[PDB]
């Protein structure tokens, strides 16, 4: 259940990182504000700070 | 170059609350590395004429404060300096 | 912005210049007048930025002439693929790998050489080996000669395929300079596509066929008896018996429960008490965690997408006070240069080779490798070798770049420029260190023969006199040996027990154990120190004063490569690059000669050697290091003149080749200081003469005969001394080691 | 919709290939996807292909023949005529060694001069001028194109055949016609 | 015709004229092996 | 594109994006009436299968899938491959035109055509939504048949 959540939640936070963090966003998409590409960068950095936060709590025996 | 010696000051008070945090258990105790640190020169000081043994942790604790301190502080120059 | 651009059917391909000798240069193109041309014809055949002034056309000649390279690879891999299914006892050795002597090359009888097929057993006589390829084999899960014969084919096929795509590359669809300016793209692909994929695809290849077949063959099941790789894909039971991670299948990994893997995937570290090599379920988490981090990385660089950082704008952000344009002008630099690009990947994939030496002897990777021990001294001293090699030409690329490639426009107050303005402040600190380092590590084995001599043993340097105890390297392998639980808390063992803890025995023979350094180890250490140092002042002198000194202001106008600047100024001989490159090869000569010399003596007399079933080790050299490696007395009779013994006691036995090849080198490297110590102009003369008696009798050569350039005088001498040196310690080595080991 | 120029007339979706314009015998479709006529000597490949043909015509008839009835005073132990045991035998009787000889003899003097011949464009790929009995007619004529036709696809279908014959005797241990005849 | 000239270079040449001379000798010490004397 | 708001043609070509989509629809299609086939009729030769979505494809992995990967890889390497490589580098060829119309029921003029191709891909997106369902259905009713889950 818990995964889901963090999974959702650092794509989520990766987005709005990413609407700061990338050089020249998009901003013609008609929520999120960027591109394709920025998309597939910000949710690929998602799923990394993601797996690696789950990862680290159920090492810590957190989740 | 600006100096200010209060670079210094943020150094020390920097890293040693960061490596203040508690650790797991082994050869450190759980306490963190700078109460570690300080209770091995507290044991080592109280007998200063004999000093400390390859075997000892002080040698570990000594290092790893000293690389993590230099490393806070030499960042410390580059930021004041070059805002 | 990153696209494909190619130039179609661009060189047609005619037999027409093969029969052209020199085609490629302007100056050799006319043909021979003297022998001199034979010569220049090959010395210039792959300086393609001397034919060409066009970047394009020198591109693509590296591309396609790399194609050749991997061909070539691919020819020599299939052929020790082939040799093992035809001419090897792998199969044989598989069932007793401890017992039987890897042999994969048979010699046919003729004037009496059969002697050198050895009773090496598994049912055959040849050769022994000394490539590791059984064990490299054996990790990868290969049992039968149908499985090496189609890697063979495979190998062939790839090497047909390079061979096309090189030709293709260059003669049909040639791509453009901007093509081969993409590094960021080139850095994405190699670091995800290359690095990334490989080591993704190979850590498959472990979890499915190496861990499965190795696990079986640990065990003791007969390799004929082993299911086919292929049934430990097919059968998933199969697999779930050895690996019971496999019941859950991929789940666990798209569900972040890694955990559940903690059978194929481990952090045990140390070696199997089995086979004396590192657990495969540790190599393939290894391969798997390397994958990732390699994937990762290689989306770093931006291409096509926005996303991703300029390599221009990191080295052009990298500028602080003290170094003035910082890391401005370097993008141009490596986008412009191939020396500046092959300078750089020499030093690393050089330095690389000396790593992969110490980590590969320490932490055997292969299963059976530790105690197969002329496999560990060959794989150690080759892999030094290929890696000293690659730093002194990362030596001459820097310095071809600095004559022919680089421009002050470029780089202006630069880290390049300013590295230049104060080279005589960097020359003569590091002769300094030369000269410190010199004296007080060669000094120390100097006072200690001389105090020895004198018969004053309690004045030496040593473990039971004046210690100079390593005490940081030790304080280091503690804290490798308290590592396991501590600073590493998922590890159950040490990265390698040559830090500490446990004897490793796999029979009776050591695979590894603590490496005790003392006071022998501490003095040659400060002699490796020394030899890179000076090693490193020859070849980094060369490059900063490639383009002038004092001596020569205008030194880039005559070359990288010249003999000199003639007799004035006090004489100018060897003022060159090359010819510091030249020097270079002598001191990496003499650098590693002592380091595998240092190994092999280290390993003999303090590592290898056999444990009883009281369980007291007792070593090759029983021990003599520690006070014999602190003399060069010491190093002459216990180690050079005690270890010949087996080379030169070699004739009338299978080993007989070593003890011929010991001699036939030490000819080579002898015959190579007729080269190195004359000068052309008494050859030039002394032709003359013999030039008179062909004429006297009307068979004079119409391409006059000359003495080797000045410059082929000294390549000539540098190869047979190299040559004659390395093949004399290669005999010397073998023949020792595959004896005594 | 097809492309927009000429399209290969065996792949209506592929574009034609540049040296392949369907006017060969047996080359009416122009069939080349892979586009190796794009990069390799359309002579060499020709030759091959001719070569193959006749090879393997030869051999897939050989094994019917072989399968059969075999000669008396060679003592064929094995019915499997694509098998190691048979090859094997064939082999140490020094049967397959004479025709090695003869085969190698006519690559040498004669199918290597032939092959040089047509790379220079001397020779039409495959001919050897040799029609004893006149089945094809005058060299280049409409006749000698129906029978250079029907070589390669009676070449092309011998080719194959033999991969069925093969594969199909390794799995079952059974001849061809023993095949056929038991399901 | 360009082939045949480029297998008549000095490298070609010699070494396969040194190739069949290796060969003859090689095969000479087969059939006729620890000739010491005529 | 009329419906992109993603803007993948922006990124991909849309002659390689409409080969793709075409593709897709056709195997889905195929796919669909397949299912109901096989779950309805079963051929004498197999007798005891599945008759699943997973338990069928489980079952004829190691033989009639591994022949049907075959000769489809076979198809996708000859003509599959040229055919997607030379549409984007600019052959002129539509994308799903394999020139594959035995009969003559695509048409005359345009009109009726590209009728008859918005119908196949329109047929193709509604056979590839229904067997994405199918498959979520079966999972979430205990294996049960595309005729067996209406009561
Ligand atoms: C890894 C080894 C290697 C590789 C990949 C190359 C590659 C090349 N060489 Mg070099 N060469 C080498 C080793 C190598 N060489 C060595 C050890 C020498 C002796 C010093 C030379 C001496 C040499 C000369 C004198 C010349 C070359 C040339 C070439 C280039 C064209 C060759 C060609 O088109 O034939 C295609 C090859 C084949 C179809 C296969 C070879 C078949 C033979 C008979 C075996 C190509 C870049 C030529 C050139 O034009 O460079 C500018 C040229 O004139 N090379
Ligand atoms: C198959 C036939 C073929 C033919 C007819 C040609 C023809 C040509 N090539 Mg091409 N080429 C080919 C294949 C061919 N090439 C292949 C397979 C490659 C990939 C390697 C190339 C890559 C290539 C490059 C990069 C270049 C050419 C060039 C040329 C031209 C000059 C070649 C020359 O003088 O070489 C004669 C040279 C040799 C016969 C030596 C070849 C050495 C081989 C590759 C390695 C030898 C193995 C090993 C080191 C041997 C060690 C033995 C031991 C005794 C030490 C000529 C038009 C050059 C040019 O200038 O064109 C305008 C040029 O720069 N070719
Ligand atoms: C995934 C993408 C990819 C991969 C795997 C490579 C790999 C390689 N490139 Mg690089 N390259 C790439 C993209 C890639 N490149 C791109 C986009 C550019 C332009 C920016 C370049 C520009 C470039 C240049 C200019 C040069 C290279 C060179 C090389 C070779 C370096 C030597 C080596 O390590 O041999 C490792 C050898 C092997 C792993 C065996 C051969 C592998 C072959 C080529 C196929 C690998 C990929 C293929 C998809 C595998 C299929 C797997 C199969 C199971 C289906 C290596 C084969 C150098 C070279 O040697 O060229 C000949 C070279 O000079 N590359
Ligand atoms: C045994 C052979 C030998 C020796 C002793 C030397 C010595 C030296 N070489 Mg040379 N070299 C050699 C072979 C040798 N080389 C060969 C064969 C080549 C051709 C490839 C070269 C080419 C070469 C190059 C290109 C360079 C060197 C350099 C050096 C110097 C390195 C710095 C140093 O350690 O100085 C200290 C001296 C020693 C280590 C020698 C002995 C020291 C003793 C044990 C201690 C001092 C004794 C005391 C003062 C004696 C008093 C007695 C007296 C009162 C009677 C050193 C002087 C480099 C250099 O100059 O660095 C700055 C340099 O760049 N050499
Ligand atoms: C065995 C050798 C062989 C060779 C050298 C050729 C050569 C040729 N063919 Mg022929 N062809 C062959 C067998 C061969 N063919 C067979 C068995 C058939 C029956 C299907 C045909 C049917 C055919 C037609 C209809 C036509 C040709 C044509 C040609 C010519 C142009 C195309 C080309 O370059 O092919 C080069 C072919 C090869 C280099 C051999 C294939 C090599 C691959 C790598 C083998 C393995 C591929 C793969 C694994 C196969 C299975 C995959 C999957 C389907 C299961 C060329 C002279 C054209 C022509 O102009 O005729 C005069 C033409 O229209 N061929
Ligand atoms: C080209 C040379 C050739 C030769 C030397 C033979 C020789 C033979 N054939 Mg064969 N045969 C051939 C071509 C040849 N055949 C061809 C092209 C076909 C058509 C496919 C056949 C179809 C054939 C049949 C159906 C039979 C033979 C049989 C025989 C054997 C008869 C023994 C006998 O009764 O006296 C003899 C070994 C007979 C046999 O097997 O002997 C018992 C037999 O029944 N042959
Ligand atoms: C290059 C010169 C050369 C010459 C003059 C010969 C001459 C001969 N060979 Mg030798 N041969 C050679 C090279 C040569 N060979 C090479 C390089 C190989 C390795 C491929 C062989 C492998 C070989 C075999 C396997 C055989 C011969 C045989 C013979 C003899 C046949 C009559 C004849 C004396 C035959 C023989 O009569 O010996 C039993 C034989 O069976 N040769
Ligand atoms: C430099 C002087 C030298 C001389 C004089 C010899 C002489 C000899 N060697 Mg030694 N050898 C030498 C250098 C020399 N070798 C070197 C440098 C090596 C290391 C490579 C060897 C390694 C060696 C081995 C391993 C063997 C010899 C053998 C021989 C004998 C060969 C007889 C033979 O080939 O059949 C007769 C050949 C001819 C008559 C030549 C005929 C030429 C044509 C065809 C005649 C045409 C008609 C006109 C002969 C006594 C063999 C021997 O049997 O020793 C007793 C032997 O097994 N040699
Ligand atoms: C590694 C330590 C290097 C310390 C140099 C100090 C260091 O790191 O400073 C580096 C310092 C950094 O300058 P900047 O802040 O301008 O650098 C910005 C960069 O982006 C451009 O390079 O540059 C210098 O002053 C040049 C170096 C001269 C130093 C002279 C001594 C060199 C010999 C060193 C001997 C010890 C070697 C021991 C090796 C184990
Ligand atoms: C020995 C020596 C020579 C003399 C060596 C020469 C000229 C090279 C000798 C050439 C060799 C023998 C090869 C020539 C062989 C021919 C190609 C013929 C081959 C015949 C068959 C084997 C095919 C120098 O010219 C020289 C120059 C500068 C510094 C030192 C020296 C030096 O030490
Ligand atoms: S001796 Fe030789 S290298 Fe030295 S100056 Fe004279 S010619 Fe030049």
């Amino acid at each position: 259940s818990s995964i889901p959540v963090i999974m959702v939640i650092s794509n989520l936070l990766a987005l709005a990182i990413g609407r700061y963090a990338i050089q020249n966003p998009s901003n013609e998409t008609p929520i999120i504000g960027l591109n394709l590409a920025q998309l597939v960068a910000t949710t690929s950095f998602g799923h990394i700070i993601g797996v690696a936060t789950i990862l680290g709590l159920s090492n810590m025996g957190i989740i | 170059y600006p100096l200010n010696p209060a670079v210094i000051l943020i150094a020390i008070i920097g890293w040693s609350a960061a490596a203040a945090v508690p650790s797991n258990i082994p050869v450190l105790g759980g306490t963190g590395l700078t109460q570690a640190f300080l209770a091995s020169i507290q044991r080592l000081l109280a007998q200063y004429p004999t000093g400390p043994k390859l075997d000892d942790p002080f040698w570990f604790y000594l290092v790893v404060y000293h690389v993590g301190l230099f490393a806070l502080l030499i960042f410390g120059q580059i930021g004041y300096a070059g805002y | 912005k990153v696209k494909v651009v190619v130039d179609r059917d661009v060189v047609a391909t005619s037999f027409e210049k093969w029969a052209k000798p020199g085609h490629f240069s302007r100056s050799l193109a006319k043909g021979p007048k003297t022998t001199t041309w034979i010569w220049n014809l090959h010395a210039d055949a792959h300086d393609f930025d001397s034919h060409t002034s066009s970047l394009e056309e020198v591109s693509r000649k590296i591309f396609s002439a790399h194609f050749g390279q991997l061909a070539i690879i691919f020819i020599w891999l299939s052929g020790m693929y082939f040799h093992g299914a035809r001419f090897s006892n792998y199969v044989a050795w598989l069932s007793n790998p401890t017992g039987i002597k890897p042999s994969a090359q048979v010699v046919w009888p003729i004037v009496g050489q059969q002697i050198l097929n050895a009773d090496v057993g598994g049912g055959i006589q040849g050769i022994q080996i000394t490539s590791g390829l059984f064990q490299l084999w054996r990790a990868s899960g290969i049992v039968n000669e149908l499985q090496l014969y189609v890697t063979a084919i495979g190998g062939l096929v790839m090497a047909g395929l390079m061979m096309f795509a090189g030709w293709f590359h260059y003669h049909k669809a040639a791509p453009k300079l901007e093509w081969f300016q993409n590094v960021e793209s080139m850095l994405n692909h190699h670091l995800a596509g290359l690095l990334g994929l490989g080591s993704l695809s190979w850590a498959g290849h472990q979890i499915h066929v190496s861990l499965p077949v190795n696990k079986l063959l640990d065990a003791g099941v007969a390799p004929s008896s082993i299911p086919l790789p292929h049934e430990f894909i097919l059968n998933r039971n199969l697999m779930a018996e050895l690996y019971p991670s496999f019941q859950q299948g991929l789940a666990p990994f798209f569900t972040l429960n890694w955990k559940q893997y903690s059978d194929i995937l481990t952090f045990k570290g140390g070696l199997s008490p089995v086979t004396g090599g590192l657990w495969l379920t540790d190599v393939a988490h290894h391969h798997l965690a390397i994958a990732v981090l390699f994937i990762v990385a290689g989306h770093m660089y931006r291409t096509n997408w926005g996303i991703g950082h300029s390599m221009k704008q990191l080295l052009e952000a990298h500028k602080g006070p003290l170094t003035g344009e910082g890391h401005k002008g370097l993008y141009e630099v490596l986008t412009t240069s191939w020396h500046a690009n092959l300078a750089i990947n020499l030093a690393m994939l050089g330095s690389l080779s000396i790593i992969v030496a110490h980590h590969m002897y320490s932490m055997p990777p292969y299963p059976y490798l530790a105690t197969d021990y002329p496999t560990q001294l060959s794989l150690f001293t080759h892999h030094m070798w290929i890696g000293g090699f690659c730093i002194v030409g990362a030596g001459a690329h820097a310095a071809i770049y600095m004559v022919r490639d680089y421009s002050p426009t470029v780089n202006y107050n630069n880290v390049l420029d300013r590295m230049i303005r104060h080279r005589d402040a960097i020359i003569s600190h590091l002769n300094w260190v030369c000269i410190f380092l010199g004296t007080h590590s060669f000094g120390l084995y100097i006072h200690n023969d001389t105090m020895r001599a004198l018969g004053r043993a309690q004045d030496m340097f040593s473990d039971t006199a004046i210690q100079l105890q390593p005490v940081l390297a030790q304080w280091i392998q503690q804290i490798h040996t308290l590592a396991p639980g501590n600073t590493a808390v998922n590890a159950l063992a040490t990265a390698s027990y040559a830090f500490g803890a446990d004897t490793v025995t796999v029979g009776s023979k050591i695979a590894m154990m603590p490496i005790k350094l003392g006071t022998a180890d501490f003095m040659v250490h400060h002699i490796h120190a020394f030899t890179i140092h000076v090693t490193v002042l020859i070849l980094l002198k060369g490059v900063l004063f490639a383009r002038n000194s004092r001596l020569i202001p205008d030194k880039a106008n005559l070359g990288f490569r010249f003999p000199c600047d003639g007799p004035g100024r006090g004489g100018t001989c060897q003022v060159s690059a090359w010819d510091h490159v030249f020097l270079g090869l002598f001191w990496m000569y003499n650098a590693l000669s002592v380091v595998i010399f240092h190994f092999s003596w280290k390993m003999q007399s303090d590592v290898w050697g056999t444990v009883s079933s009281n369980g007291t080790v007792s070593h090759i050299t029983g021990g003599n290091f520690a006070q014999s490696a602190i003399t060069i007395n010491g190093w002459l009779r216990d180690f050079l003149w005690a270890q010949a013994s087996q080379v030169i006691q070699s004739y009338g036995s299978s080993l007989s080749a070593y003890g011929l090849m010991f001699l036939g080198a030490h000819f080579v490297w002898a015959f190579s200081l007729m080269f190195l110590f004359s000068g052309r102009g008494y050859w030039q003369e002394l032709i003359e003469s013999i030039v008179w008696a062909h004429n006297k009798l009307k068979v004079a050569p119409s391409i006059a005969p000359r003495a080797l350039s000045i410059t082929q005088g000294r390549a000539v001498g540098v190869a047979h001394y190299l040559l004659g040196g390395i093949a004399t310690t290669w005999a010397f080595f073998l023949a020792r080691i595959i004896s005594v080991g | 919709q097809a492309p927009s120029g000429a399209a290969m007339p065996s792949m209506p979706f592929l574009k034609r290939p540049s040296k392949l314009d369907g006017s060969l015998p047996g080359g009416e479709g122009c069939f080349d996807p892979l586009g190796f006529t794009e990069v390799f000597s359309l002579e060499w490949m020709r030759e091959a292909e001719v070569k193959h043909c006749r090879v393997a015509m030869l051999a897939v008839l050989g094994v019917i023949a072989q399968e059969f009835g075999t000669l008396d005073f060679y003592h064929a132990q094995s019915k499997l005529q694509l098998s190691p045991d048979l090859h094997n035998q064939f082999v140490q009787n020094g049967a397959l060694q004479q025709v090695l000889l003869f085969v190698c003899a006519w690559e040498f003097f004669v199918g290597l001069p032939a092959l040089i011949e047509s790379l220079e464009g001397r020779r039409e790929p495959g001919y050897f001028g040799f029609d004893p009995l006149k089945l094809g007619g005058t060299y280049g004529s409409a006749q000698w194109k129906r029978m250079a036709a029907g070589e390669l696809r009676n070449g092309r279908l011998a080719m194959i055949a033999f991969g069925g014959f093969f594969h199909q005797q390794l799995l079952t241990k059974q001849g061809i016609i023993e095949q056929l005849t038991h399901f | 015709m360009n082939l045949k000239k480029y297998l008549s270079t000095a490298p070609v040449v010699a070494t396969l004229w040194l190739f069949l001379t290796a060969g003859i000798l090689i095969e000479l010490n087969r059939f006729y092996p620890d000739s010491l004397f005529y | 594109a009329e419906f992109d708001p993603l803007q993948i043609t922006s990124y991909l070509p849309i002659s390689w994006m409409r080969e793709s989509e075409v593709k897709h629809g056709r195997i889905a299609m195929l796919a669909f009436v397949g299912t109901l086939a096989q779950q309805a009729y079963q051929f004498p030769w197999y007798k005891g299968a599945p008759t699943t979505l997973v338990g069928a494809h489980d079952h004829f992995v190691t033989t009639a899938l591994a022949q049907i990967l075959l000769f489809t890889s076979a198809f996708e390497i000859l003509a599959g491959v040229p055919a997607a490589i030379q549409t984007v580098r600019g052959s002129g060829r539509l994308p799903g035109y394999y020139g594959f119309d035995p009969l003559g029921l695509w048409g005359k003029d345009e009109a009726s055509r590209k009728r008859m191709e918005l119908a196949e891909v329109k047929n193709g997106r509604l056979a590839m939504i229904a067997m994405l369902a199918l498959w979520h259905q079966e999972a979430l009713s205990g294996g049960m048949g595309v005729i067996e889950q209406l009561v």
